[PDB]
């Protein structure tokens, strides 16, 4: 027929039960109390796998004395025995992790991509009738990929432990949240107080759930009109900038003393009528946009509104973009609910759907994008999920509708000047000594704080595991200093670390077990680039070698405050500048080394291999 | 009136000549015929006097 | 085994 | 959800060369003839 | 506006029991809860420790609790596992009660201003004037803010591994003995197979409270007498464990070939926590039900005799049946059955069968509002006092009726094999749950001067004597101090043992026939306990009754609640034992102490 | 010409009715059964569960932990040069992950069965006469009334009682978790230094991860296959001779599945074809069923209301096609449908889903299309056998058919076709992989020790629930044997305490032995057997098909034992039919027989036969 | 840690 | 407990 | 009447003249024919005894 996309239900509009087309449709995900009850404890079980509240609280003394060892200047210390710092660093670490192994897997696919770079500028130049799924599938082949599969299923199978979303309400069970001094400033009183969270941040930590986007989520993006291998590979940093920025975005919310928004949907009171309509309500923690999404009969408006500067009457900022009119006074029952996909994907489907919104039954749209916003699970309909594809590259690439450069900037002043307006109010009325414990000055922004990254190691050479940590890419300039916490259950250990840069590596042997140990020390300018012994680079890779280790710990600490931010890079930055990242995949054995191999060494004095003894 | 410690039984007789009998009490209460189980709380009951 | 246990079963040790 | 031309030849040649544009535009010759009924007729009797 | 009708199918409620991949999806996500928080090849480890912490405790002869004997030990990880998840809910209601009583203004304004709304926008109201911890009154709002001790129990997961079959013949050696106790008999194995626990929180027992109060003070007693009648509840459901038989099953009857317009449905509830069982028929549009009685039952018959009837139901039908374990009690149960017969001229058939088996097997409340009202208004009604039901009477009939069937089953394995071999599988040192002598592992997520603070609620007791109260404290370094806190009306009390690995008596305590004990010349109802301990690995608390098999204390009604009132405000504050002086232990009245620092006296 | 079987079928009534579509609104519509495999939202929801029960039982932090201290134990073995295990090597570790918790899935299958059989045998004139007095009734009642009269610690047939009842160590491996984070395509050009070797050494090549993302391992429970063994069951002896029939046939393909990693081929994907955009009344499905245990596939096509199948080898691939010789047909079936693909993991063997798809074309005129996508993606995705009675005793008289010796099949033959064709593909290439790279890199990534589950050198770890006056018992079932040989036994015994004296009991039909080792953090030598060619074993002058072997230990923290053949690639031995284990009977009711350590004498310890003992007492000699 | 490997690895450090 | 810690924890208390 | 261990199978042969039996029983029970599935017990059953 005229249109493309083909609903499962007839012009009839009606498909009988029991039947396979029936079978296929797609389920409301929100509007269904059970689906939403087991997708909630589903998601419950997989965080209360990983992290482990009673791990959390044991580990809590030794990250302390870590802390405190860094040796920090006054007015930058973080002290864990705080009760606010300890929630908040437990909502951090697990945050910059997840987006930690997203950066590790997108290098490697860079090099992937690099090194079959003739088989891939012919999959992008001559196959362009196939959508952006199939092209994914032949990409993820051509290139040796450790993950070929784009599918929802194969995704969640290979996802791994670290990249689970943070379950808020987990976090926050279990810890007192009402402690009254009633003017006692003593000792004893002022340490009772530093035992308990207040309501506030309580009630943020129930309505926060963390987003972290696969890389080959991003790869369908990114191949949907890129014709050559660098704009394949432009496209990939562009939009995992653009998602980074955000995450930064979602953590500072927490440190500012308000609570956040939740997103909701709302239904008509009465079930079963004629009348049907919807309000979807997204509020994005991990953002500075939301999403208002109305269906009344089979017509669909969007409006996104900007989540800052918005007084407290109404919960909507200014309207940036529109599509319709949507009305948010609609009366009836409020279901909350916690998006699974960040802004741009969510405005993706909602402008592919607007296009087909008479071409595809009212339980198609529903269904399509509650299972999309609810569990990041994309339409199967193949012809909804190519259009959505190439409406995300838009709203990342260059001529994007959205300025998001200018609305991620004031999100950051407007949340720094919610931070001073609490600050000043609650010392005021309580004093500095209550309000520096409920809202601290020394976390600010997740990429700014001074935070550790505990690391797995599955790679044992000769005997001596590998930790890989990745240093950058820098969204601030200043001075960063690096430290390494090695503990293992040998009384007396040698364990090493190594720096690879573009040309050559940096050798260090270390002894200190259980005190952090500065690994290293860098400045950065404000491009988010550092002079690595007299060559630019945007990131390096970190290999610490330990032999019989138990727990490797890596922090990251900026010499002052509130570092400046650096601006976000987009597609033309990115393009401009190439960067090699295929040398940090080689390793060294430390039980075969010398004295003379320790140290900065360039790859020139190595032999092909062998990159261990310095012989050439 | 009941001043005991628990619930007390009132057994009602209203002979077999009456056709029908039907009890509204101020409050909703309990009636069921002998040793037959209770139903509900309700305000009106219809009953056969010969039941 | 936790860090803390670790840490602390070691000064038990020596 | 329509599209909107500057002129009844625009229309009738992007129908053409869409997607089952052969049965689209004998629906867009009925409507050219509709149009030039309704143009005769309006002119006669404007209101 | 109007539809195509392909949404509504979408949030039409679904059969949940009666479809097998549901119904197989459900029993999984159980099954990984419980082994996501309680561990098997954990628990197995703690069985040596927990041994000698029992035996340390010095019970008198005849009520020492035996851990090496296979059935003491699976009986004990039922009853601790079944009692603090009790544990938890019960000081989850004494902190929201605290909560009400701080912004008794503003509850007042709300529930005489807000008669027009529905329940849950009450309870949501209510929640939100008072800084409870949790906020939210739906059921996936609810499990995410649910802890890892409120988990229900899986009864298969417990009993799994256990050597059930050991044959000894006539054999009196000693190595015989130990070869037999390691074993358990059939019998209990098929008791653990059809084992389920329902704790309810205090977040879903507000909503009935809140229908029809017009007072702070009347939603109190509303609170704490369902909880009253709910704690009740689960010791009937631990001691039917006890006992030498095998408790019912749940289950449902459809037709074996079904059609599409005569289609008919037969529910019968047997919730082991309960005094009373449900039997709830489905023909047409016509529900029917009938409440009998669990205790009493004859060989030939699974159903007692029934106490309320709500029509003709036949238990006779015949067709396939399907065995379920219930996560409603049976008054939740009884609640919506009540509101679904109002409602069954307005509901179609697969509304009927959906909303019906949707509460029963996963808890879920019908997203019908007219429904929600009635069904948590009949949930007041059956748990006040002028409730259709006497709870009091089944409930002591229950107890009566469990206690006989453990002397005939003991008597009988006593003449077929002997009083060493009865003992073993029939032990007498069990009984009711908060009989036993059970320990309770605290967790603690709040350090203060890098002490951590382990939090146990005393009481209320259900039982009357003399009870006493015994810590554990298991640390890494050695040579430490620990405090102990036990917090009333009037003061608190500080302790200090610096006692490790070995169980340390801190409180005896005397409960009369109300349920009330005498702490310092004033009557409290439930004390809070506090251990404050450095470095902590593990703290355990023990309960002891000084004789076997307490007497029960009449279960408290409405009127019982609203007629003594007591403090529980001071229970939130605590101290510093950093900062702690000799002076400072000891029993010290709030009048001493500072306003704001109850570590350090005047 | 397809196959036609004169198997009696009973009738199937159909929810649907007569004018074969449900109606709307009713109770029959929601208990349907409904597509998992094709819809998207259950496809990933049954992944997700699947996942978090593999990271439960097994986690990936606990088992990279436990690499040291395997390693060290391999080492004391001692075995010859060309057969020992280094897990230094990194593929070597990973196909000891999938070798270790394969074959204790396998073991404790094998455990239960071996329960099973001893209930049976105790309680055979109740069990004869169920199986006399009712034969009328369904296999799945008849299951449920014979694992009453037996006192079985599991006595439910349902979907839903099985799960519960299931424990850990029986849980699928699930291949992606495996195959995580682990370095692939460490690169060394031109190099042979010592330092080269070592980082080679720690990586493994693109094909054994694509090898682990495919590989999702099927363990039948004893419950699922009591329903087969009992439908034309009419003795106790009968039974028990199917029981063990139907799981030799079982670990022969588990033997296979694992053979199939340890070759340098990748593994085929099951997948499912459907239409690009599905049209009512015009819909087609397209099933292809690749069993990793198994040496067949299946292909189910259901067009219309007609179900076509056929039955395919997995052996002799010309790599032109996919698909082998066709075994059996059932129809025609076209493989080159145009559609998009969806790939899934089966979770039932081939015998299982074939007897499915037989039941399901018998019943095609009397099931709605609906209903015959509903039970046979139910089936294959999660195991989960159709509600309908009539159908699912139609399933299990088929079931017993493909297992009888009057099978259409002659598994014998195709699972022997498949050994020598895995075995070629595995001299193939490690032959092209040492002379592209050299010797020492063919040998890391191609080993030769690791060859099949029962072959291999593996260790079973234990695990303990009861404890006997102190000392917690540690049971391992030593056989059957499917290859002949001799075969060495250890135990590795770690304590808390510094000093430590544990003892280990070997039971027999007629006496058991008893021996004290009292060394810790070692391998110990336990037994050591000779297997015949038939497989039994002659232990203290009696022929044996299998032994129970018992450790004891105070204070235990992990007890493992270690199964190691003399030669690489022993050879196999035929696999037994029903015939077979009807002509020779063993008795394992002494399995069941414990010792107390604690009451343990010099005297009492060696080898001692049941007349030596009183009734009860098994510790102590008279 | 369990309570009994904390208990067992205390005596054998004293 | 693994055994890899067991076995560490044994040697250095003795 | 049954005084053994389990319980037993009794036979019953109405010849085959008759056309109609019916069959009432004090207590439910359970009757079914050679080679055919026993129901559920029910207090009356109608017979041929051709069958």
């Amino acid at each position: 027929s005229q249109n493309s996309i083909i609903s499962l239900t007839g012009n009839d509009r009606t498909v009988a039960d029991g039947t396979f087309n029936s079978m296929i449709m797609p389920r409301a995900v929100i509007a269904n109390e059970r689906e939403h009850f087991m997708k909630t404890r589903i998601d419950k079980i997989e965080h209360d796998l990983n992290r482990s509240a009673k791990q959390e609280m044991m580990d809590r003394q030794s990250l302390a004395e870590d802390y405190n060892a860094l040796n920090l200047a006054v007015g930058q210390e973080i002290k864990l025995d705080i009760a606010t710092q300890h929630q908040l660093n437990r909502l951090g670490s697990a945050m910059y992790k997840a987006d930690h192994e997203r950066e590790t897997e997108l290098t490697d696919l860079i090099n992937r991509i690099r090194e079959n770079e003739v088989t891939v500028n012919g999959i992008l130049e001559n196959q362009k009738a196939i959508t952006a799924a199939e092209r994914a599938d032949l990409l993820l082949e051509v290139v040796a990929s450790t993950a070929k599969s784009v599918s929802a299923a194969g995704r969640a199978a290979a996802d791994g432990s670290g990249v689970v979303p943070v379950f808020g309400p987990s976090v926050a069970n279990g810890i007192k949240v009402g402690i009254d001094i009633a003017d006692s400033v003593a000792e004893a009183a002022i340490a009772v107080k530093e035992s308990g969270i207040i309501t506030q941040l309580n009630d943020v930590y129930h309505a926060f759930q963390s987003v972290h986007v696969a890389p080959n989520d991003v790869i369908k993006p990114a191949a949907v009109v890129a014709g050559t291998s660098t704009e394949l590979i432009g496209n990939l940093q562009a939009i995992y900038s653009r998602l980074r920025s955000h995450s930064d975005i979602g953590f500072k919310k927490a440190t500012v003393g308000d609570v956040i928004p939740n997103s909701y949907m709302i239904k008509p009171v009465n079930s079963t009528e004629y009348a049907s309509w919807q309000l979807y309500v997204i509020h994005p923690v991990q953002g500075s946009l939301g999403l208002v999404v109305q269906l009344m009969g089979d017509a669909l408006t969007y409006n996104v509104f900007a989540q800052y500067g918005n007084t407290s009457a109404s919960e909507f900022g200014k309207t940036v973009l529109t599509g319709g009119a949507t009305n948010t006074a609609l009366e009836g029952t409020k279901v909350k609910f916690q998006t699974k996909v960040t802004a741009q994907q969510a405005l993706a489907l909602t402008m592919a759907l607007k296009d087909a919104a008479s071409m595809l039954s009212q339980g198609e749209l529903i269904g399509y994008f509650e299972q999309y916003i609810n569990l990041a699970l994309e339409p199967d309909n193949l012809s909804l999920q190519d259009n959505m594809h190439k409406y995300h590259h838009l709203l990342t690439s260059q001529n994007s509708p959205i300025d998001w450069n200018y609305h991620d900037e004031e999100m950051h002043k407007w949340l720094d000047s919610r931070k001073t307006t609490n600050y000043d109010a609650m010392q005021k009325k309580d004093g500095t000594v209550i309000a520096d414990i409920h809202i601290p000055k020394v976390f600010n922004d997740l990429r700014n704080t001074t935070l550790h990254c505990k690391l797995e190691g599955k790679q044992t050479i000769a005997g001596y595991t590998v930790y890989e940590y990745l240093i950058g890419p820098w969204a601030h300039y200043g001075d960063i200093d690096y430290s390494v916490v090695v503990d293992t259950l040998n009384e007396e250990t040698k364990w090493y670390c190594e720096v690879i840069g573009i040309d050559g590596h940096l050798l260090i042997e270390k002894s200190v077990q259980h005190k952090p140990e500065k690994i290293l020390e860098l400045t950065v300018n404000d491009s988010g680039v550092t002079s690595f012994n007299g060559r630019n680079h945007d990131r390096l890779k970190l290999k610490v070698y330990v032999k019989d280790s138990l727990s490797v710990k890596v922090f990251r600490n900026w010499i002052g405050i509130n570092a400046p931010r650096v601006k976000t890079k987009m597609f033309n930055d990115h393009i401009g500048v190439k960067y090699d990242y295929s040398h940090f995949d080689k390793n060294i054995s430390p039980a075969h080394l010398t004295l003379t191999d320790l140290g900065w060494h360039t790859w020139d004095q190595y032999n092909a291999g062998n990159w261990t003894n310095i012989k050439p | 009136l009941n001043t005991g410690a628990g619930a007390a039984n009132i057994t009602f007789n209203f002979g077999q000549i009456a056709e029908t009998v039907i009890l509204k009490g101020s409050v909703p209460f309990q009636l069921a015929r002998l040793n037959q189980p209770m139903p509900a709380a309700r305000f009106t009951y219809k009953l056969r006097p010969l039941d | 085994l936790s860090e803390t246990e670790l840490r602390a079963l070691k000064k038990l040790s020596t | 959800n329509v599209n909107y031309y500057s002129s009844f030849d625009e229309f009738i040649i992007s129908q053409y060369h869409a997607q089952d544009g052969i049965n689209r535009v004998s629906t867009c010759v009925i409507l050219g003839l509709a149009l030039q009924a309704y143009d005769q007729m309006r002119r006669a009797l404007p209101v």
